[PDB]
RNA sequence: AUCCAAGGAAGGCAGCAGGCGCGCAAAUUACCCAAUCCUAAUUCAGGGAGGUAGUGACAAUAAAUAACGAUACAGGGCCCAUUCGGGUCUUGUAAUUGGAAUGAGUACAAUGUAAAUACCUUAACGAGGAACAAUUGGAGGGCAAGUCUGGUGCCAGCAGCCGC
């Protein structure tokens, strides 16, 4: 019964940025909100593009369903999204990796302990290994 | 004419009038002199804690006879001693003494004919518990 | 009186509806079931 | 420390609480239209009392004025386009006799029992908060709706309802289940 | 404070930004530079809020650190860089000039201009005088300071300076009956022919406007800037020509331009 | 200064015996399972492994808030035991069960009795929380039910706090080592010792 | 007011969290720079500014707690009543019966978001609802509601006002 229909709406050529924004209308009637992958491998064979030139976000349901909006990206080739995108929305596409982090109060700690140490330290940790031993 | 000044350059004497005049209201007199901050028991708030005293038969005589069942309190933010009612409670097994009570205020106008009080205060809390909800079998007092 | 430990709602004569049901059965209990006792609209009366 | 953000009350307390023909005109609207509160009349009655105001502060300007004449061509065409206001009567004079019960007949609580759609105003009002009530293509489940004059042309049932479109609901097909398996066993 | 300020918080923006109340939290402090805090217009408002090229405040950040913009021929590199009246935007990897012009509303509005009309840019001369070793020079209403003028050119005067060289072509000087644009204040936008000049010393001076449409209105001094001739200005107007419509009217060509 | 004054029997250094009595109302719940739930946020360790083999006394000193906290368990059969252990305590801590239900015939009975003979300061105390369904939406509607329950009996507290978490453990031991109890009128018109030798 | 080997040495939470005290009176020692902006040598680093979530009945908006039938029985009305009975309604009940509708809740998934939680969607479950149980204050007058029953009448003609 169903057929996902896309529709593009505001498509505007950016140069500056290398890229064409636009917004994303799905028309998916008895389907539940069309995934981000589905419509990154359709904007790409519409437009003709990688699908690691094509981005897709900030989407939402209609009371009711039956249709969503969104918002859609579409760069010239793979490195210009590679080098415009966020990094977050990279990570979503597995176009990069995650960065894993220690967390923001072990860092801030750290900070704060490296700041009572003027110099390297290893001169420090001479005396204080000497004056252990001694 | 109508006792009071009409000229177009007048606004000063109707308005000096009016400054001496709003003394004799009670609101404003009460207001503008800082009376509850200073005499008033609450200091002007609408609730206040204190420490039962004591327990109290008061009687109300004429025309009604009954026997008022009251509690002399001294508040802790004052060390003021106070006398208050507590409702609906004719053993007061909710209240002993040495317990803190949450008191608000209470409007009864007792009367002069028959030397009947209207105490000024009702007790709302005993020991943090509702007074109410104990009355209505809805909480259990802790016993100190 | 004091309810149990099992509070977890997840996992007689009858009741009065609620709400909007309960305006519907006033408006039938005033002004669709009309009773007029001794000239006047009584409501609550004892035994008569 | 931001925009601190808008907000403002809807109803409006009456001034005297206990008034029996008040209690009963009330309760008459209640009956009539299937409602629930008091504060649902209260609503109605607050803007009525507001676009009563805007009227009535409008009147005492003189005619030929641009703000009177904008502003209460805004205001008529504001009320013709919900159908409260009739067609003949667009002058800033009818809109002073303009009283409860026609705001009230223009919900979508009301025009759902009133086109048919429904046997009772309650039974209106159910098939309304129970999703089964599209106009256009999107689905109102709000009874507040207030129903705008060009839209009482797409009032119908949704294509997700039951009674409208696709597979039925969820009692009707346990039903079916259990009769199919019993049929089986 | 302390000292000199940093932030501006979004609602004490100007009005005339558009900002919305609740995307944020601040608005763009603007820099100093070539026009006042109040009625400049920073970069990233020109690209985010109405040209919708960047989304993100970082995407301004990417596209000005990759020298697309120019702002009066020179590139610019400051997210918050006060581009204000009369002022010239070149985009080269689009291909587009904009002229910064208030609209009647009284905000500044896209405008689309020629290569040719991009080349120059007027100026309102708001003090000449006469340097060291004896050198004149005007300065105009962007700070632009031009050293050997005509001497023709006295205070008030519109100047036209070819963004290349950025020397003075030609010029106006303030008479009574030339085609002026208005600055500040009440009246914002409207385009107009000045009836005369009314004085008062020691004081403000005003001036009397005649628009298109025979409305009259007076502004200060301040707020006049002279552009050309009846029916001749020097540069490129907007739409609606900066003729002030009541709202019946505007009313009426909204619901006109309305026929399915 | 009064209130200053006030806090000289409580500095845990030398004069100072803040009795808790630690009552788990649940027989499916066990008392040395909520003092190490306690003394694990304290973080040393030693006191729980010195608090194992067979004792019911306590003296504890807490050099953290450097408090001298006295553990009382009661006898969880003898409900004398039970009352004699809660009118001597400075503080009483109410064990619940997430799982089993407060038992109406034995531990309704101990809330009811302590709280009618006079209970001083108090604390709710969950300690099986995570025996129920691992997802906190389901442990949160357990811990409501207790809460609600609890209140009933005492509301003078509305957090029945969850040992599983260092967060409401560590405030219940802050609690036990620096809050002033409220005091029991009878009691502390005659003086009474606990005494160890 | 802190440490101390007694010689000396450090201190300012009316910043974000949090504790004591105080009082009728007021939250988490969470996550993040993805927004909005700001600082720097600067696109990248930093930001308890700020954003996000928890707690939150401070207020504010919208509005579930049921809706249809058939039966009977009692009526009432509409016209045909010469009488029966011919249908149209509308009540009341009968914890009588029928087939329906749907979200609260649970949850594959997907959307969402820095990552999540929640919302909007949605497979699969999810009610006769004798308990997915609506409360708070009243029933002399002011002021809507008792000409009702029992106990009280030694704590009781009583208590915003008048009071019987």
């Amino acid at each position: 019964s169903d057929a996902v229909t896309i529709r593009t709406r505001k498509v505007i050529s950016n140069p500056l940025l290398a890229r064409k924004q636009f917004v994303v209308d799905v028309l998916h009637p008895n389907r539940a909100n069309v995934s981000k992958d589905e419509l990154r491998e359709k904007l790409a064979e519409v437009y003709k593009a990688e699908k690691d030139a094509v981005s897709v976000f900030g989407f939402r349901t209609q009371f009711g369903g039956g249709k969503s909006v969104g918002f859609g990206l579409v760069y010239n080739s793979v490195a210009e999204a590679k080098k415009f995108e966020p990094t977050y929305r990279l990570v979503r596409y597995g176009l990069a990796e995650k960065v894993e982090k220690a967390s923001r109060q072990q860092r801030k700690q750290k900070k704060n302990r490296d700041k009572k140490i003027f110099g390297t330290g290893k001169r420090l940790a001479k005396k204080v290994a000497r004056r252990n031993a001694d | 004419g109508k006792g009071k000044p009409r000229g177009l350059n007048s606004a000063r004497k109707l308005r000096v009038h009016r400054r001496n005049n709003r003394w004799a209201e009670n609101n404003y007199k009460k207001r503008l002199l800082g009376t509850a901050f200073k005499s008033s028991p609450f200091g002007g708030s609408s609730h206040a804690k204190g420490i039962v005293l004591e327990k109290l038969g008061i009687e109300s005589k004429q025309p009604n006879s009954a026997i008022r069942k009251c509690v002399r309190v001294q508040l802790i933010k004052n060390g003021k001693k106070v006398t208050a009612f507590v409702p609906n409670d004719g053993c007061l097994n909710f209240v002993d003494e040495n317990d803190e009570v949450l008191l608000a205020g209470f409007g009864r106008k007792g009367k002069a004919k028959g030397d009947i009080p209207g105490v000024r205060f009702k007790v709302v809390k005993v020991s943090g518990v509702s007074l109410l909800a104990l009355w209505k079998e809805k909480k259990e007092k802790p016993r100190s | 009186m004091a309810k149990v430990h099992g509070s977890l709602a997840r996992a007689e004569k009858p009741k009065k509806p609620k709400g909007r049901a309960y305006k519907r059965l006033l408006y039938t209990r005033r002004f669709v079931n009309v009773t007029l006792v001794n000239g006047k609209r009584r409501m609550n009366p004892g035994p008569s | 420390p931001r925009a601190p953000r808008t907000y403002s009350k809807t109803y409006s307390t009456p001034k005297r609480p206990y008034e029996s023909s008040r209690l009963d005109a009330e309760l008459k609207l209640a009956g009539e239209f299937g409602l629930k509160n008091k504060k649902e009349i209260y609503r109605i009655s607050f803007q009525l009392s507001k676009i009563r105001r805007a009227a009535r502060d409008l009147l005492t300007r003189d005619e030929k004025d641009p703000k009177r004449l904008f502003e209460g061509n805004a205001l008529i065409r504001r009320l013709v386009r919900v159908g409260v206001l009739s067609e003949d009567k667009k002058k800033l004079d009818y809109v002073l006799a303009l009283k409860v019960e026609d705001f009230l007949e223009r919900r979508l609580q009301t025009q759902v029992y009133k086109l048919g759609l429904a046997k009772s105003v309650h039974h209106a009002r159910v098939l309304i908060t129970q999703r089964h009530i599209a106009v256009g293509k999107q689905i109102v489940n709000i009874p507040s709706f207030m129903v705008r004059l060009d839209s009482e042309k797409h009032i119908d049932f949704a294509p997700t309802s039951p009674f409208g479109g696709a597979r039925p609901g969820r009692v009707a097909r346990r039903n079916a289940a259990r009769k199919a398996e019993a049929s089986g066993e | 404070a302390r000292g000199p300020k940093k932030h501006l918080k979004r609602l004490a923006a100007p009005h005339h930004w558009l900002l919305d109340k609740l995307s944020g939290c601040y608005a763009p402090r603007p820099s100093a530079g070539p026009h006042k805090l109040r009625e400049s217009l920073p970069l990233i408002v020109f690209l985010r809020n109405r040209l919708k090229y960047a989304l993100n405040g970082r995407e301004v950040k990417a596209i000005l650190m990759q020298r697309h913009v120019k702002v009066d021929g020179k590139v610019r590199t400051d997210t918050t860089y006060p581009a204000g009246f009369m002022d010239v935007i070149t985009l080269d990897a689009t291909n587009e000039n904009f002229r910064l012009v208030y609209d009647v509303k009284g905000r500044f509005a896209v405008h689309r201009i020629t290569d040719e009309e991009a080349s120059y840019k007027l100026g309102k001369v708001k003090k000449v005088q006469l340097g060291k070793k004896g050198v004149p020079y005007v300065v105009t209403h962007d700070g632009r300071t031009i050293r050997y003028p005509d001497p023709n050119i006295k205070v008030n005067d519109t100047v036209k300076i070819d963004l290349a060289s950025g020397k003075i072509t030609d010029f106006i000087k303030f008479d009574a009956g030339k085609l002026v644009y208005v600055t500040g204040g009440r009246n914002l936008g409207r385009i107009g022919t000045i009836v005369h000049k009314e004085r008062h010393d020691g004081g403000f001076d005003l001036v009397h406007i005649k628009d298109s449409l025979d409305n009259t209105f007076v502004t200060r001094l301040n707020n006049v800037f002279v552009i050309g001739e009846q029916g001749k200005p020097y540069i490129s107007l907007p739409k609606g020509k900066g003729i002030k419509l009541s709202i019946a009217e505007e009313r009426d060509r909204r619901r006109a331009q309305q026929g399915l | 200064l009064d209130s200053i004054e006030n806090r000289k029997l409580f500095e845990g250094k030398n004069g100072a015996a803040k009795i808790i009595t630690i009552v788990p109302l649940v027989n499916d719940l066990d008392p040395l399972d909520i003092l190490y739930k306690l003394l694990k946020c304290a973080d040393d360790e030693g006191i729980m492994v010195q608090e194992v083999d067979s004792k019911r006394i306590f003296n504890v000193h807490i050099k953290k808030f450097k408090s001298n906290l006295k553990i009382i368990i009661p006898d969880m059969t003898n409900f004398l035991n039970i009352l004699d252990c809660a009118k001597v305590a400075d503080f009483v801590v109410f064990g619940l069960s997430g799982v089993q239900e407060v038992d109406e015939e034995f531990g309704e009975q101990i809330i009811r009795a302590l709280e009618l003979q006079g209970i001083a300061s108090y604390i709710g105390v969950i300690s099986n929380l995570s025996a129920v369904h691992e997802k906190e939406k389901f442990q949160l509607d357990v811990k409501q039910s207790l809460e609600s329950y609890f209140k009933h009996f005492f509301p003078s507290e509305e957090r029945v706090y969850n040992l599983e978490k260092n967060s409401d453990a560590l405030n219940v031991l802050r609690t036990l080592c620096q809050r002033l109890p409220r005091s029991i009128n009878w009691r502390d018109n005659r003086g009474y010792v606990v005494a160890d030798f």
